[PDB]
């Protein structure tokens, strides 16, 4: 997932200065300005709160697979914070699989878990 | 050179670079908005072209291919130029071509007659020996039809009474953001068209001699409005490319000056080290 | 010795104006380089046009320089120098080419050099 | 010490928003300097209008400045200053002249100066 | 009289960095540039020509109160010289008031004297 994250963040990092006037449709607005801003939002971290590598993998996979495209930027951090608790409550199988195999779990199971969490989230 | 002067030079160049980059950023949005106005202009012009391409063939009118609108010494030129500068040779090309053609064909200042839209055009024409009829100092960057509707109506009225021999518009189209070329054209007396008639009664409750005198002026005014919109788009593109080139040149100068400063100050540092070494040795 | 009571106001004003024009031309170099010549105001364009000719006219052909170049050289009186520089500052010689002012004596030799070049 | 847990969440948010508005106003100055402020979008005009007043309200009159100006000084509590800056940011004083914010103490004295100026 | 002069010079030096960009600047900006140019012309002085403070204050007042805003820049030095000449034949009361009380004279009298001088001043 690091490969996709690098590309998204880099693209935002050469296209931030053009934000004076968003235009050119997908070449600037829908992908570069949105995905990059969401990446910057998810890469922020609070003081003295390290998080497990499995949770990092979950959240960055969710970012890269476009599951955060509908969430507004102001709600991204709260989405991540609630997603960590939802994982701790319902995704023990996924967390154990990652912790024991150093590899991503089944893609369909991961996608259905992410969708199940996104069902219960409220945008505010 | 002196490090103080070098630093002041670099700081001034950086400030100019920032200003030019801001200008280019603004011009980009202005071009993006002007393109939509051009696209919105297109349909009305297309409808008028497909409407007037056939009914023009017929009896004489106020603006038919007559060339006898007092065909003496009073032809008018519509010159379109920017209001602000920083666009390079944009206004200069149009001004030079207008001056050259008018000086060639017109022998005496009485033969001269022009109308200009743009402060630089007024300035250059007043510096030269030109007669000014009407002028517009400034227009919105996204002009509506009503902004020049009355002026185009005045041009048509001056074509009436024979006070315009024939009308010429001089402006610049854009092939793209990079390419702009100067256009000269002969508009009102309507030299050429094409026959595509499928019409018998469509808006024909007035006769051919009764509808032309009213219909043709709006056709000319719409053409003038479209030419103005295209010229505005060309102006925005020219400012874009000029500011981009200015930023590139300023960054090149910044790089060279920073290299010079860094190469210069290390010599002073090493000279200080040498002085320290010599002082320590001498004791 | 460059004081109004020593060389006269006629000389002093011309010298000060020449220095001011040359200083302005020196300052304009960066903006010319990073913005182009066409982006200068009509005042600055005239300043550059006059300053290049003044700088070229400051050059002279020396008698001892005849061994380096075939030109014989000349001797120019102070009155002639002041009059020539005043005429250049007044704009009388704006239509002559730039290089006609290089390595000459009195202001007339500029005119004959331009005529030889074909103006 | 500028942390939410040290100075308070309200203080931290107010200070951060003031800094953001000032930083945003910093870039727009060159565009404002060349082209008119009408070129700016609607939000940018409000940003400039409030940033001018914030900049002027940052100034204060000192007790020791009596020997220099003759105007007596004042002491401003942190609660008073954060309340005043929050009110300015939310825009309840957008109609007062910007000159009334210069060299003033509490936000009430700004209204007093504006009334003395004829508002 | 020095307080407004300091602010005018500061504004002129701040806005002078934008003078190279064409002429169509904001109306306030070229107004500030015009004021700064006249201020610079006023501050100029010759060699071995000391000026009394009672005349310095009057010329600075004339510059900073807008009475000089219609004289062209090239005529500022001659305007100053002619004003100094005029202040010896007329307006001696203002000079005496300044020299004695160390304060500015009445505003009406000074404005009337400046207007009277401007009426007889010839402009090129």
């Amino acid at each position: 997932v690091a490969g996709t994250l690098r590309l998204d963040l880099a693209a935002y990092r050469e296209l931030e200065a053009f934000a004076q006037f968003g235009s050119d449709l997908d070449k600037a607005t829908q992908a570069k300005l949105a995905r990059g801003a969401r990446t910057v939002e998810v890469l922020k971290q609070d003081l003295h709160q390290p998080i497990p590598v499995e949770k990092q993998v979950l959240i960055i996979y969710a970012l890269t697979r476009g599951f955060l495209d509908d969430i507004p930027v102001e709600d991204v951090r709260r989405f991540e914070k609630e997603f960590y608790l939802f994982l701790d409550q319902n995704g023990q199988h996924l967390l154990e699989h990652i912790r024991t195999t150093k590899d991503l779990p089944n893609e369909d199971d991961l996608n259905k878990a992410i969708e199940a969490f996104k069902k219960t989230f409220v945008v505010s | 050179a002196s490090l103080r002067d070098i630093k002041t030079r670099i700081n001034a160049t950086k400030k100019t670079s920032q200003i030019t980059k801001a200008m280019e950023m603004v011009s980009t949005s202005k071009l993006n908005r002007a393109e939509q106005n051009a696209k919105s202009f297109v349909p009305y012009m297309e409808k008028i072209q497909e409407v007037v391409a056939n009914v023009a063939l017929g009896a004489g009118g106020a603006s038919h291919p007559m060339l006898v609108s007092r065909p003496v010494k009073k032809t008018g030129y519509l010159v379109i130029t920017s209001d602000r500068g920083l666009a390079g040779a944009y206004n200069s090309n149009v001004l030079r071509l207008v001056y050259q053609t008018i000086q060639k064909r017109h022998a005496s200042p009485d033969e001269y007659a022009i109308i200009v839209i743009g402060r630089v055009g007024l300035s250059f024409f007043r510096k030269r020996n030109m007669p000014v009829i009407l002028d517009i100092t400034r227009l919105p960057d996204q002009p509506s039809f009503a902004d020049i509707k009355e002026i185009a109506r005045k041009t048509v009225g001056l074509f009436a009474d024979g006070t315009f021999d024939e009308l010429y518009m001089y402006y610049n189209h854009y092939v793209s953001a990079i390419q702009q070329e100067v256009t000269e054209r002969k508009l009102l007396p309507l030299t050429d068209l094409a026959e595509n008639k499928q019409r018998t009664v469509y808006e024909f409750e007035p006769s051919q001699e009764e509808i032309l005198d009213v219909l043709l002026p709006q056709y000319a005014e719409s053409l003038i409005y479209g030419a103005l919109l295209d010229a505005k788009a060309s102006e925005h593109a020219a400012r874009m490319t000029a500011m981009k080139n200015a930023t590139d040149n300023a960054n090149e100068l910044i790089r060279t000056l920073t290299l010079s400063y860094n190469r210069a100050r290390q010599a002073a540092i090493t000279q200080e080290i040498t002085e320290i070494v010599a002082g320590a040795n001498a004791l | 010795a460059l004081a109004p009571e020593i060389v006269g106001e006629e000389h002093y004003q011309v010298a000060r104006k020449v220095q001011q024009t040359l200083q302005r031309y020196k300052e304009l170099q960066d903006i010319i380089a990073i913005l182009g010549m066409d982006e200068l105001s009509d005042e600055d364009k005239l300043v550059v046009h006059r300053a290049r000719r003044i700088q070229f006219f400051l050059s002279q052909n020396f008698h001892v320089a005849e061994q380096f170049t075939g030109q014989p050289g000349s001797y120019v009186p102070v009155k002639e120098t002041v009059r020539g520089f005043k005429e250049i500052l007044e704009g009388k010689y704006d239509h002559l080419p730039e290089d006609a002012f290089r390595l000459v004596g009195r202001i007339e030799e500029v005119v004959e050099k331009a005529k030889a070049m074909g103006v």
